[PDB]
RNA sequence: AGGCUUGUAGCUCAGGUGGUUAGAGCGCACCCCUGAUAAGGGUGAGGUCGGUGGUUCAAGUCCACUCAGGCCU
């Protein structure tokens, strides 16, 4: 098997994935999504509303776009970063599937 | 002379109310909140326990376990109370204290799992209860139990056919488990022999997994506000060879139609109820669906969702 | 072939269910929670609008004012939304955000009166509105409108008689306005001619104003938390000639029996629903009532009372 | 005059055998956070690939000639 080197996009897509997990996939964000999926509020400090569903649609678009970049590659640093993207999506979808039914 | 022996037998026989101000008077609304726990799920909380008693697995001594965070937990709680059985509902810690008061005052044993795992932590906990003593606990599995679409083939199928006198041309129902869409389409297309029925499913646009399954695509689930539908996967009760069309509904136009369906009609309707009516409005914008009688399932009431964002101020 | 033309035509035909674990098993509960606004009031919230259309006073162009915050405010809200009228409910300012959000959702103009007054302030502003433009507003007056006991003679009375097949011996119903007790007792004692029916009335012990009127004493009300019954006076719809017994249910006995009616028999019951079953249990302590078909009305659902004292569990 | 070489988003730049159209860093707009600033994170906008022709199933990439800069001359 011929090992390859990264583009400037694949090495961007690795650093986007690892920073999306350590800042947007906290346990607070999966709580606040499920609070928002059936309506009951998590308010702001003095008014307004924190929209956790829009911030998880953004996280799911990010982790799916940045895993499609790193999908058919052959660098072991980029196949290992693909594993964190697929496992982070499976962490989200296992919290969402069959909810409210 | 009909005295009911318990409240689980009082399911069904719900009105088919014509909508006079949402649409052109052809949309017929089947109010499914006229049930003993005020959801469409009351039909399946009765028949899944009826079926378990017929095939001998539900004896005196056998308890009931099912992971749920919706109207199925209310529907299993009154039938286990009416028939006289025990129930344990596993669910995340996210849901409200006012939802847990309705289940605990109705005779359920709530097991609250940690909310960061979501429903899989609520699902996988229900197997450690069953694997503790498998001869004692029963798992109902609403997404794969064939008693879920069979209550709709026996009850809510013939109710639509006898109210419309066989004139229903389009049937529209949202799909959370798929027993309602499959059972009605089995009675009208299969038993009564009307192949021309158009069975339209309703899904969220933020999780359009039925349209991705029909188009051969990878499954793309996501969070949505239309509670009741949008499972994130294709369940075993949904038969995709009967789904003739699928219409996606955004979260703001589902909440907008439910507020119309209260204010202009007097029907207390949840978000999934307004999502299914708005699919009938999107379908009637086509000019071939203007002399068609449309039957729309309205699965829940709005009073249950009264602390939510359906009621703004 | 039955397609209902609006949601208000779907009242009635509520099932009569046997209570197997409460009593000896001859209590027959009629669950009035399965009406289109989930109360007993849907029947009178529809008939009083149907009667006003036929009297010629509810034309296209006239309003509806009713000093009412409870179940019959919800019942007038969905019928006026189903049939196209405009509703203005007058009620005190000390009411919950939650019930006000259910009434704006059905399209009801809510006018808020002073909280130091209470209910008699809500009545007085309703007659201030009708006195402004008498041709354009309209009261309904559920305590004195004869369409309140008329619909129970046309719907509730037959549904008890044709489901029991003529075997109802005792009829327990709570009296808040005295329509469901009057209408069914006029059907069975009057039309079908069964004078042996024992029509009893459930009242609070803190406000026993029906027992003070039958004993010839001064009517003195009091506060209670069996909401739905106990108006504090004898309404004009309640005729005392039909009432045989009067049973006073204590406020903790209604909470305990409604919880007992949910967890043992699967019926979502409010506080007044538990008060009416508790009167059936007090009546079965006599051996003369243990072979009687007790028929009891369950007027509301416990999911509406979900923030009240009925749910003291975490 | 010859042999070469630079030209890709507002700036500096990668672009592997001719295959996602075309991508990164800084900067612009929005969102989380910092009482606030910096630091740090995410999403989006921005492209006659110098110009014109040829070839190929397909050209930013391969050729032919020009336009502007640097090298010995
Ligand atoms: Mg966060
Ligand atoms: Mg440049």
């Amino acid at each position: 098997k011929t090992v390859d080197k990264l583009n400037q996009k694949q090495e961007s897509a690795i650093k986007k994935i690892d920073n999306t997990i350590k800042n947007a996939l906290k346990d607070h964000d999966i709580i606040g999504t499920l609070k928002d999926m059936d309506g009951k509020p998590v308010p702001k400090e003095n008014g307004g509303y924190w929209d956790a569903m829009q911030e998880m649609q953004n996280t799911l678009r990010g982790l799916r776009n940045h895993a499609d970049t790193l999908k058919n590659v052959n660098n072991p640093e980029a196949q290992a970063a693909y594993g964190r993207a697929t496992d982070a999506i499976n962490k989200i979808e296992s919290a969402l599937k069959g909810y409210g039914i | 002379s009909k005295i009911f022996e318990d409240n689980s037998l009082t399911i069904g026989h719900t009105p088919l109310v014509r909508l006079n101000r949402i649409g052109n008077g052809r949309i017929l609304a089947k109010v499914e909140s006229r049930n003993p726990s005020f959801s469409v799920k009351c039909r399946i909380g009765a028949n899944m326990i009826w079926d378990a008693e017929k095939r001998g697995v539900l004896k005196p001594g056998v308890e009931l376990v099912e992971p749920t965070s919706g109207n199925t937990g209310i529907a299993l709680a009154y039938v286990a109370a009416a028939r006289g059985y025990k129930l344990t509902l596993t669910m995340p810690e996210t849901m409200s204290i006012e939802r847990r008061k309705l289940l605990k005052a109705l005779g359920a044993n709530l097991v609250l799992t940690e909310g960061a795992k979501g429903m899989k932590g609520a699902i996988q906990k229900a197997e450690e209860i069953v694997a503790s003593n498998p001869e004692k606990y029963l798992l109902l599995q609403q997404f794969s139990n064939p008693a879920n679409p069979e209550i709709h083939e026996k009850t809510t199928g013939p109710e639509i056919w006898e109210d419309t006198d066989g004139q229903v041309d389009v049937f529209i129902a949202g799909v959370g488990t798929g027993g309602t869409l499959t059972g009605v389409s089995r009675y009208i297309k299969g038993t009564k022999g009307k192949t021309d029925l158009i069975s339209v499913a309703v899904e969220p646009t933020d999780s359009p997994v039925i349209a991705q399954a029909l188009a051969g695509e990878e499954i793309k689930p996501g969070p949505h506000k239309i509670q009741g539908i949008g499972a994130g996967f294709i369940p075993a009760n949904l038969d995709l060879k009967l789904v003739d069309k699928v219409i996606g509904i955004t979260n703001e136009e589902a909440i907008s139609t439910a507020r119309r369906l209260m204010e202009e009609e007097g029907i207390l309707a949840g978000i999934s109820s307004g999502a299914a009516v708005a699919a009938a409005l999107k379908l009637q914008e086509d000019e071939s669906f203007t002399n068609k009688n449309i039957v729309v399932i309205l699965p829940s009431s709005g009073e249950r969702y009264l602390s939510t964002a359906l009621f703004a101020d």
